[PDB]
């Protein structure tokens, strides 16, 4: 919901929240969302 | 054009067009994680 | 010391980083810690 949260705002409002206590299966991210871009500038997905 | 060549093979296949991408040795996503996956140390030439 | 790799310990960098990229970063500190053992041995010789 934070990703289909439509709340992306703006540069002078880049709020960013601490997000915390996940056990995120990441998987999601490169998985269950198709979400177009996943330039990942150091970790790979797979161990994410 | 100017080497002697073994072992040459063709492959063919049509994609939606955004997965262009995924066509690349090292790569995230179902059609390189499920349908179509290329070695890391590729030799040859992806066509488009 | 990381010789310019992101980190020092190689169980973190392989347990970060996938193989393909893995390889910069090995290499790297593949050729500071040789570095430190030559200098040390040509010491040694010396020395002796
Ligand atoms: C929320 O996002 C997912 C993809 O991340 C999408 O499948 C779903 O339709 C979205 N929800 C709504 C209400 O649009």
């Amino acid at each position: 919901e934070v990703f289909n949260a439509t709340r992306f705002a703006s540069v002078y409002a880049w709020n960013r929240k601490r997000i915390s206590n996940c056990v995120a299966d990441y998987s999601v991210l490169y998985n269950s969302a198709s979400f177009s871009t996943f330039k990942c500038y150091g970790v790979s997905p797979t161990k994410l | 054009n100017d080497l002697c060549f073994t072992n040459v093979y063709a492959d063919s296949f049509v994609i939606r067009g955004d997965e262009v991408r995924q066509i690349a040795p090292g790569q995230t996503g179902k059609i390189a994680d499920y349908n179509y996956k290329l070695p890391d140390d590729f030799t040859g030439c992806v066509i488009a | 010391s990381n010789f310019g790799a992101i980190s020092s310990v190689l169980n973190d960098i392989l347990s970060r980083l996938d193989p393909p990229e893995a390889e910069v970063q090995i290499d790297r500190l593949i050729t500071g810690r040789l570095q430190s053992l030559q200098t040390y041995v040509t010491q040694q010789l010396i020395r002796a």
